């Protein structure tokens, strides 16, 4: 077991500071170098930082050279990064990553091999950066009118994510919840629908299940022929 | 410092056939390259690493080669759940750059069925009116759809998004919105979705009027 | 105070030679010299041991290549006492046809469709015993249905649909003696011919004694074709002949749909081990620059160089107290 | 070494130094020390890397070549297939050796150079405030605790702080 565990995050304005953790638990003795990566949903990967020994580490990539500063605590065992003077496109979900090198380099067994990749992977931490502002879904039935297609539209929430079951988690054949889009508000607007037999139509109840945690809300939206 | 170009962006393969992936690098790269396997909702995973050698525990289908400017990936034996996105990275300009990126796919053309609603007289009384199309379970992804209002083509004012392939059956589907002020959706009367896509030998299209029903 | 600037030392240095020193001790060392063979042709690699199979034999299935007739491999070890044949015969161009098959990636049959009318197909021999006396897995050997009787001038056409060009193997038959032609495929004149865009031959029997081997006097000959995509080989034959039923299809030539790409054919007395570089001594890491075990290697390998160890320095020089 | 400080006027190096490779001892009022600088460590190793890059996982692909071994006499073109043969191996031989013995030779003097740039450094931090003793150590003419060691090791000591202290120790009869 080398997992390890990233905490804070969320959402911050744009300007402001950020540092996140990454309890690194397992074997992993904190001799061996770390590492951070960052991949905002619809981009891939990118390589932000990383860390070795003490203070060899001393590597930021070119969009963070001047913002992010990247701490070690080996005493208590955990990675940290200071995200400073946060712009817009540094919202991502950062990943702490650990970093292998080749046995025939790492002369000492502290200091920087400079030929890393890396191979066991966090679950990883969303850290959102705009001048939103938390703000629930108002949530729209997506009506009805042998197979029929209903559903419920979420719209002008921020930030991400909600979660939408149907018939509180009884309906799960023929569910499809698709991937939110963001508007020009920078609210996100997501649907969510089902088919089902015409025939359930009149005898069968469809309510969607709507949670956005980050605002604490909660919607149930019963959706009918109309 | 140094762009890495994946290629394609992505690409369609049968299941049980060897899928041959590209990783071409600006500038010589030999020493270190690795490739990972990030299955959507998922960490990435290491494959393999410096340029043929294998992660720890992994399957011997995933094979590695090429030599400081292009690199190869190939997927001997293709299963379900290799449905994956693949990355590449490289040493070193004390700066390590990422790969774009390569989605993997798995069936039957497969035409949309398509749906389209109103807006929600909820909705409305919110001052915006959102009329969704929807296109359900096809194949291939690709897929185009149209937005008419009174035989208007509308431009600007719709957002598209695809779901993943579906694990079940192998499908796409696509959500479409067009969004309007409620002055300008009162305004007019027939709203049309035209859909494109190879399993329709025609483009079918999906319409209401406002207010009929 | 006092403020001592050092360097570390290890009980347990390495020599290395330099410019000016053949005998210098540093912390730390590593050989660039590879020396040595696991002393098996190979991990990670798609391998087959055709063992008792010769190589040919694949294309045209003996009762010994049975496994191995519609192969998938990367690594394809041919073996020492391996018979590509269990009728007495022998291949034109033997050595230019294997070469094909090494590199192919392994290879994909399909059946030529051929049929026949008024013939005995079926013809067995004790040479390709296989539970009852049997014949090539790949071929169809034609006789006369009633002995003595002369045999048909059939024509068949077979056309290569395949983008792939397709590889077509069929067979000349010298009978025992001039009797057993008579009784096999009647009396008379006895004339095969092969036509192809690119290729056209005509072949006779020569029937004789020659001597006896897997107890067969008589001889069969196996001739070879490249045919490229959209392109028919015409068959014409009184007798004598050996007929294809299924085309090989090489799986590098593949459209990515069966495909293994690019393989090394090698010739190996070892074992094999699953747990790049080919010597005959066996396979060699190729981790190291240099390496001392064959002069003869294939695939990406260290160069040979006549030094038994060179040591490069990895660390400071050593200098305890 | 071609700076004369491993091997040189520093006399032996340290087996109970395991943290690095170029480091600090010292001996004040509250005992004696020992740490490693990660600095100089880290440049040297990094310099290292560097060789074993251009050397280890870089082989070159050949496939189809000559024949190098044969089971009969043939004579003129056999004897120019072993010929070009011999006359390539004894050409990378060369090479091989030429490399490693270059490449030490090189390794050494960069070893030593990173623990000489460390003691003149060093010597510089300290001014007017300490004496080389001609070893590899520093006489410091003032009182220097723990944190005082500390802050030259770390590059935060401050001359001007203890310079009179240290002047009238090192100039007096």
């Amino acid at each position: 077991e080398v997992q390890l565990l990233e905490s804070g995050g969320g959402l911050v304005q744009p300007g402001e500071s950020l540092r996140v953790s990454c309890a690194a638990s397992g074997f992993t003795f904190r001799d061996s170098a770390l590492s951070w990566v960052r991949q905002a949903p619809g981009k891939g990967l990118e390589w932000v930082s990383a860390i070795s020994g003490n203070g060899g580490a001393t590597y930021y990539a070119d969009t963070v050279k001047g913002r992010f500063t990247i701490s070690r605590d080996n005493s208590q065992t955990t990675l940290y990064l200071q995200m400073n003077s946060l712009r817009a496109d540094d919202t991502a979900t950062y990943y702490c990553a650990k970093d292998e090198s080749p046995p025939i380099y790492n002369l000492m067994p502290g200091y920087y091999s400079t030929y890393y990749y890396m191979d066991v992977w966090g679950k990883g931490t969303t850290v959102t950066v705009s001048s939103a502002s938390t703000k629930g879904p108002s949530v729209f039935p997506l009506a009805p009118s042998g197979t029929a297609a209903l559903g419920c539209l979420v719209k002008d929430y921020f930030p991400e994510p909600v979660t939408v079951s149907w018939n509180s988690g009884a309906l799960t054949s023929g569910v499809h919840t698709f991937p939110a889009v963001l508007q020009s508000s920078g609210l996100y607007s997501l649907s969510s629908v089902v088919t089902v037999p015409s025939s359930s139509l009149g005898t069968q109840t469809y309510i969607c299940n709507v949670n956005h945690k980050p605002s604490n809300t909660k919607v149930d939206k019963r959706v009918e022929p109309k | 410092e140094i762009v890495m170009t994946q290629s394609p962006v992505t690409l369609s393969v049968s299941p049980g056939e060897t899928a041959t992936l590209s990783c071409r690098a600006s500038q010589s790269v030999r020493s270190n390259l690795a490739w990972y396997q990030q299955k959507p909702g998922q960490a990435p995973r290491l494959l393999i690493y410096g340029a043929s050698t294998r992660a720890t525990d992994i399957p011997a289908r995933f094979s590695g080669s090429g030599s400081g400017t292009e690199f190869t990936l190939s997927i001997s034996s293709l299963q379900s759940d290799d449905f994956a996105v693949y990355y590449c990275q490289q040493y070193n300009h004390w700066l390590r750059t990422f790969g774009q990126g390569t989605k993997l796919e798995i069936r039957t053309v497969a035409a949309p069925s398509v749906f389209i609603f109103p807006p929600s007289d909820e909705q409305l009384k919110s001052g915006t009116a959102s009329v969704v199309c929807l296109l359900n379970n096809f194949y291939p992804r690709e897929a185009k759809v149209q937005w008419k209002v009174d035989n208007a083509l509308q431009s600007g004012n719709s957002q598209e998004s695809v779901t993943e392939q579906d694990s079940k059956d192998s499908t796409y589907s696509l959500s479409s919105t067009l969004t309007l002020s409620k002055a300008d959706y009162e305004k007019h009367k027939v709203y049309a979705c035209e859909v494109t896509h190879q399993g329709l030998s025609s483009p079918v299209t999906k319409s209401f009027n406002r207010g009929e029903c | 105070a006092t403020l001592c600037l050092g360097h570390h030392a290890v009980p347990n240095g390495t020599i290395v030679k330099t410019i000016t020193n053949d005998r210098i001790e540093v912390t730390n060392a590593t050989e660039l010299v590879q020396n040595s063979s696991i002393g098996e042709i190979c991990k990670g690699k798609k391998a087959v041991d055709l063992g008792s199979c010769g190589i040919l034999g694949t294309i045209i299935g003996p009762p010994q290549c049975d496994l191995h007739l519609e192969f998938k491999a990367d690594l394809i070890i041919e073996r020492r006492n391996s018979s590509d044949i269990c009728y007495p015969g022998r291949f034109t161009n033997e050595e230019a046809l294997r070469q094909i098959i090494r590199e192919s990636g392994g290879i994909d049959k399909e059946s030529m469709g051929f049929r026949y009318s008024g013939i005995r197909t079926d013809g067995a021999t004790s040479a390709c015993k296989r539970t009852v006396s049997s014949f090539y897995s790949e071929m169809k050997w034609l006789s006369s249905s009633m002995n003595n009787q002369v045999f048909p001038q059939l024509n068949q056409t077979y056309r290569n649909t395949r983008k792939e060009p397709a590889l077509i193997v069929w067979g000349v038959h010298h009978s025992s003696s001039l009797d057993e032609q008579n009784k096999l495929y009647g009396t008379g004149n006895k004339l095969i011919t092969v036509g192809s865009s690119k290729y056209q031959q005509s072949f006779s029997p020569s029937p004789g004694a020659r001597p006896k081997v897997n107890g067969q006097a008589g001889r069969i000959d196996f001739h070879w074709m490249l045919l490229d995509p959209g392109d028919t080989v015409t068959f014409t034959f009184n007798g004598a002949f050996i007929a294809p039923d299924r085309a090989t299809f090489l799986r590098s030539n593949a459209p990515s749909g069966e495909y293994n790409g690019k393989s090394l054919g090698i010739q190996s007395d070892a074992q094999i081990d699953e747990s790049e570089c080919f010597t005959p001594n066996g396979s060699i890491p190729n981790d190291k620059p240099f390496q001392n075990v064959n002069r003869i290697t294939y695939g990406a390998c260290p160069r040979y160089v006549k030094h038994s160890t060179l040591k490069l320095a990895t660390g400071m020089r050593n200098v305890p107290e | 070494g071609i700076f004369g400080a491993i091997a040189g006027f520093i006399e032996n190096g340290w087996e109970g130094m395991v943290d690095g490779w170029y480091g600090f001892r010292h001996q004040n009022s509250e005992g004696r020390g020992q740490a490693a600088d990660l600095k100089s460590t880290q440049a040297a190793i990094d310099q290292i890397n560097g060789k074993l890059n251009r050397l280890i996982g870089k082989t070159n692909e050949k496939f189809h070549q000559i024949e190098k071994e044969f089971s009969e006499v043939e004579g003129r073109i056999q004897d120019l297939e072993k010929y070009v043969e011999d006359t390539k191996i004894d050409l990378w031989s060369y090479n091989a050796e030429l490399l490693v013995a270059l490449e030490n030779q090189h390794t050494i003097d960069l070893t030593d150079s990173e623990m000489n740039k460390l003691f003149e450094k060093t010597k510089k931090q300290l001014r007017e405030n300490a004496e080389d003793m001609g070893n590899g150590c520093f006489k410091i003419y003032h009182k220097c605790d723990n944190a005082c060691i500390g802050s030259i090791r770390n590059g935060t000591y401050d001359h001007n702080v203890y310079r009179d202290e240290a002047l009238n120790n090192r100039f007096q009869i």
